[PDB]
């Protein structure tokens, strides 16, 4: 009963100095490829710069999707074929330390980047590109391998269906924390 | 009495004992309607569901067939597997009934003594214009795997196929009728114990290259996991219809239509008798399909080749495979009782089969170089086997090559194998080798039973082995997608190893079961890489 | 103190006995002039009879050689023998001595304890541009077959084959220089116990050119009878000059000439110290040669390809063969200590390869197509394999198989070998099998003195065997034009069939020798009959 | 001693009725090929067509000489390579019953026929032709084996050096004699 318009939190991670991450995987016969993504994830920072989450193909696949803060504003880089694709979010700033929801949406080559109710971004082709992100390997959340190491607080991550800050309180077989991670519970 | 209720109503099954007495008996629910009968306004139309019915319906016959001709009709020997060809009046008369109300499938239970199991459907197929799903008996592959199998029925030929490239006939139906299959199996088939979240899809010949067809549609998502083709592919040159519109045309003209509007040609076969559509006579080019599958921009987005190519298709567990001597009808009748080709056929032959595939001398000369044995090019045996394995390499080794090579690109678990063993009938050449078809009977486990009145073959011991080590690797893909987990083979070192584009692993399949590298790596690459470089 | 009378007067031999006490010395003459020096007015003439002298000439020591560069020059060495590119320090001292005044060759007679002896004539040639006849011990195999062995002294380069496609210099004197080196053998080699009547021309390299030529020439007609090609055709790119103007104007450039009438630029080249003409750097394409000899419609009456193509040549008893790795200098300095070929490397080679040889992709692709092992094709060494049989194939396999098929075709006793063992040195890689020029110490019999300064490898038992083996099928084609009649071998079924486009039979010569079918049919009709299909 | 300009006469061989045949064949090891040929036959006849010599190539070859009588007029008809080449002396006679001496000569694609004394006939080619008779293998006098037995008297025929009827008379060992020839000796 989970819906991507639905707040995504509520599974508080904090990530601060030195950084941390939180890593899901897919197994290596199960990797999904969709012609479709919603990605919805809730969080709290003040950092100028930061790699938030990242979907990454298998080896020998250049399929990625990338979610980070540039100068305070949040935005979305990916690709599924073709050629990098970039979206974001300039009208304003979000790393005021408040919480905010970042949404993204993919279908084929068009894109949507949406802050908390304010404009949605569009991003639409001038010509029909690829629909299809590869066999997706692994959701790489705190973007510490990046050299950008995210500092704050996720309630929540939804990607696809996917619970994925949830599943990682759950002590899901596929979840794995390292880093300066903790999970905050409740009073 | 066996009754199962469905989101349509209460259905009543039949049991069925095995002739071997180590197989527990299974349920077999025959003639159950996935979809309301494609008739008069729905002809030329996608398959719309089955009514419901407020009574215990029986499911103890089959069904009668789609409406098809195989006595006066053409029948294309090569496309169609030999051990139909070598009996069709045993076939003839699984098809004696038919019906353009024809859109049953069946479905095969097995019998406990804990846990969803897996669903296997089997798509046939051998040109597109004829078959059932009622020719292939599930109940072995059921009984011995633990897993649910269905077979269905589609719409075949012009019923199924017939498009005008427009609005008016969008074609596809018969495909479409596939997905309102798994549509309904997939919301209906626990009830009968079976695991919506693990079906395979599987079929051999045209049958495979509708599994391949369908992974490359976008209606097929979430509607099934696993593809296995047997010797059939999508990027074969019969695989898909490319002048449909010609054809429709062609049709409508010789049953006395006005081939003026489209709308008023569609219009026109909408109204007529099936019999009619059946039992004309279009005949496409030599290695081509008239009425088949063809690019909607819709079902089939594109030319599988460029999707392929592309990766524009999702991730499934495919199994895939071709057998030595698949292309045995090719060269079967220009033999000459001493089991020999005249140099002089030879040319023939790979000039007319260069002609046909490719048209208007470069590539006609290097294909007969390539296939030439020069050691003894007088040898005329030897002229066979590679005019054999000129048709086999071309239109299922390569095509299945380059189909694997793709799937696993683009990270999707990948096994192949090579079939290299198969059981000879007096209806065969002593010299051939496994020709199109011959897997079937392994797969569905027909030497556990011993000869039926359609496999009629004399199983050895080792025929009853090796269909047990088929149907084990099949079903350990249908349960987990990989060949080797649950069952283990009692192949110590043999286990079958995934496929890629590095070593490309794949199955060597006989009385000497073996895990090989770059299947005919040579010409493969001849045609998957060299001749490419010699066109305009 | 053994003397000889010839048509031009007395000559003394002298005596040597070799480094072998089962072989009974021979007398050998040495530097026998055959023709009057080639200089001044006579110099880009055909060559004079000798002057006579009322005298008893002392023929004991070699003449000066012919006018050549072999330090500071180019040296092919692709197309070079390779035990003289290892050694040319031990080759220069054969050559330090030049004179324009060059025109003798050396006779080895035999020595008994009953019929005029079979003349074998040995032509030498690395590239038209270098060498004598000297290099080559006549001694054992005139002494171990009972035979006359003489080595000639012919015009190189520059002054033995400038050509300006005219009149003024009509080339191809060097190759009249072997006709009258020849008729002089015929009518003065009586004197030494010789049979005008069973004279053998053979060769390596250039020289196996120079025997096939000749055999189409009308000049050397009555003056030999059967001829061996080693190694050598008069169909491979470097065989003949088909742009001799283009070089004689380079040439005549290069040392100052007036390049206007072509007579005064043969006046401007007469009249030079042939210094400066050999000391002239004259590059031509890759594969191809500057001087040699040239299509004048006389004595080379037209393309070699053509007139072999038509039967426009006369009957001779033939031998002609290859070795296993000819083209061994070819990848030499292209392999990595790994003993490896990258995949890079070899795209450049084949790239190169085929533009130099065929000029302005199907072919190009063709070729690296049918030159890859498609089933490791990452593996470096096979790499090198592959690479090195590509210019073996070639630049001598293709050309040799021609050459026989067409003798054959037209009626004349063809025999063929593949060379498949030698001495291998410090100077060559492990890896390499026999190379360009590996079979002559074998048939010069080298092995049974055991090294020389010039063959200085380290020759087992074997090579004694082979040696004797080899050396007995040359003379015995010497004496009857069957390398089996007369001394026969102690092979007892290996009986050296004739060849003939049936079934192609030639000699593996190894130390496991045996008689084969078709040699590297695949890769030669790949470039015999294949490659043409593919030209405009 | 022999030359072509000599009469090649005086080993006279009578053909008579039922046919006769003599056959030189050169060993397969020394089969000639020649760039030119010299024929010089000597006979006596009465025939309106008869073929009275023939040389042929090897095997798988198609070079070949035929010197035959058509309408009592005597030709020849020779093959090298390119195609068949025919010369006939048809200003007059030879079948009537006296000796007579024809020569015929070939040189590549010229030819040469003469009678006796009579004007020299000469087909020259408007073009280059092949030139050279490839591998000889056997010389075939009488005309028997192409179903026109040749009936009368020969003394002597010479083909580029070779007395081949002397050869016959001094049962010279690639000689074969088969049929109604009578090697009518002197007195
Ligand atoms: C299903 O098939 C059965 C079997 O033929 C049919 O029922 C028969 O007809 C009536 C209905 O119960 C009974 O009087 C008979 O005893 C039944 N036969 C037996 C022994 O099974 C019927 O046609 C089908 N079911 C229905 C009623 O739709
Ligand atoms: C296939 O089955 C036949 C039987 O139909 C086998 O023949 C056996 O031997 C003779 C010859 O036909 C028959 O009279 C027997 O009845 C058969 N034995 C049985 C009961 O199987 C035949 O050997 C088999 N074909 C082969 C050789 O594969
Ligand atoms: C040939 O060379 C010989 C080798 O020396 C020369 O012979 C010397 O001179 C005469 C030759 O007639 C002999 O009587 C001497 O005994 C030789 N000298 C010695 C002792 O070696 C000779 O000059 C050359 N031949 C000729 C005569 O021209
Ligand atoms: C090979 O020849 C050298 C001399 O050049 C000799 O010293 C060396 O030992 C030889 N190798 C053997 C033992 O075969
Ligand atoms: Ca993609
Ligand atoms: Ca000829």
């Amino acid at each position: 009963h989970s819906a991507f318009a639905a707040d995504p939190g509520h599974t508080t991670y904090i990530f601060s100095k030195g950084g941390g991450q939180i890593t899901y995987k897919w197994p290596p016969n199960d990797r999904p490829s969709t012609r479709a993504d919603r990605l919805a994830i809730g969080f709290s920072t003040v950092q100028k710069e930061a790699v938030l989450v990242r979907v990454d193909s298998s080896s020998g696949l250049g399929d990625y999707l990338e979610l980070h803060i540039h100068q305070g504003k949040i935005g979305v880089k990916f690709n599924v074929g073709t050629d990098d694709i970039a979206i974001e979010e300039s009208n304003a700033i979000i790393n005021d330390g408040k919480y905010h929801v970042v949404r993204f949406t993919r279908s084929g080559g068009n894109a949507t980047l949406q802050v908390d109710s304010w404009p949605v971004i569009e991003r639409y082709p001038a010509g029909r590109q690829l629909t299809i992100f590869n066999s997706q390997a692994t959701i790489i959340i705190g973007g510490k391998e990046q050299g950008q190491p995210f500092q704050g607080q996720l309630s929540g991550l939804y990607y696809n269906g996917l619970k994925v800050l949830n599943m990682a309180a759950e002590n899901d077989a596929n979840i794995a924390i390292v880093g300066n991670v903790r999970l905050v519970g409740e009073v | 009495d066996p009754l199962v209720t469905t989101n349509f109503g209460k259905i009543r099954g039949i049991k069925k004992e095995l002739n071997n007495e180590i197989l527990g008996p299974v349920i077999q629910f025959l003639g159950v309607p996935y979809a309301a009968p494609p008739t008069g306004e729905h002809r030329f139309q996608p398959p719309e569901p089955p009514s419901p019915w407020s009574d215990i319906r029986n499911a103890t016959q089959f069904a009668p067939v789609c409406p098809q001709n195989i006595i006066d009709g053409r029948l294309p020997e090569v496309m169609l597997p030999v051990w139909f060809t070598n009996n069709l009046d045993v076939v003839s008369s699984y098809v004696q009934d038919q019906s353009e109300d024809c859109l049953y499938l069946n479905i095969y239970v097995p019998t406990e003594d804990g846990g969803p199991k897996p669903v296997m459907v089997y798509i046939h197929g051998g040109s597109y214009m004829e078959g059932t799903g009622n020719l292939y008996d599930g109940s072995v592959l059921a009984s011995y795997g633990n897993v649910i199998v269905i077979t269905v029925n589609y719409r075949l030929g012009v019923l199924g196929f017939l498009s005008t490239g427009d609005q008016a006939a969008k074609g596809n139906y018969g495909l479409l009728d596939l997905i309102q299959a798994l549509r309904w199996t997939s919301e209906n088939i626990g009830f009968f114990g079976g695991d919506p979240l693990r079906i395979t899809v599987f079929g051999s010949g045209a049958g495979g290259s509708c599994v391949n067809l369908l992974t490359l549609s976008h209606y097929s998502e979430g509607l099934f996991q696993r593809a296995i083709a047997q010797s059939g592919t999508a990027l074969s040159s019969w695989a898909v219809s490319f002048q449909p519109a010609k054809y429709a045309r062609i049709l409508a003209t010789k049953v006395g239509c006005q081939v003026s509007d489209t709308v008023e040609l569609v219009e026109c076969l909408q109204k007529k008798p099936y019999k009619e559509l059946v039992d004309q006579d279009v005949q496409p080019a030599r290695y081509h399909i008239a009425f088949g599958p063809v690019i909607d921009g819709d079902v089939i987005p594109d030319d599988p080749q460029i999707l392929m190519e592309q990766g524009e298709f999702l991730n499934y567990d495919i199994m895939l495979g071709v057998n030595q001597g698949e292309g045995l009808k090719f060269v079967e009748n220009i033999v000459d009782s001493d089991d020999g080709v005249s140099a002089s056929d030879f040319d023939f032959a790979v000039s007319n089969f260069v002609d046909n595939l490719y048209g208007y001398d470069v590539l006609r000369e290097t294909i007969k170089f390539m296939y030439t044995d020069w050691a003894d090019r007088h040898n005329p045996e030897t002229r066979r086997k590679t005019l054999l394995a000129l048709f086999t390499d071309h239109q299922w080794v390569a095509p299945a090559v380059a189909t694997a090579d793709l799937h696993s690109n683009f990270g999707s678990p990948t096994y192949f194998y090579a079939f290299y063993h198969h059981c000879q009938t007096d209806q065969v050449p002593a010299w051939a080798d496994a020709a199109h078809g011959d897997e079937v009977p392994y797969v569905l486990g027909i030497p556990m039973i011993g000869p039926t009145e359609l496999f009629p073959c004399n199983f050895s011991k080792n025929d009853v082995m090796l269909s047990a080590v088929v149907m084990t690797y099949w079903t350990n893909f249908a349960k987990t997608g990989d060949p080797n987990q649950p069952v283990p083979q009692d192949f110590e070192e043999v286990a079958w190893t995934r496929y890629s584009q590095k070593d490309q692993l794949y199955l060597h399949i006989g009385l000497k079961p073996r895990v090989k590298e770059h299947y005919r790596a040579n010409k493969v690459n001849l045609w998957l890489e060299l001749v490419p470089h010699l066109h305009n």
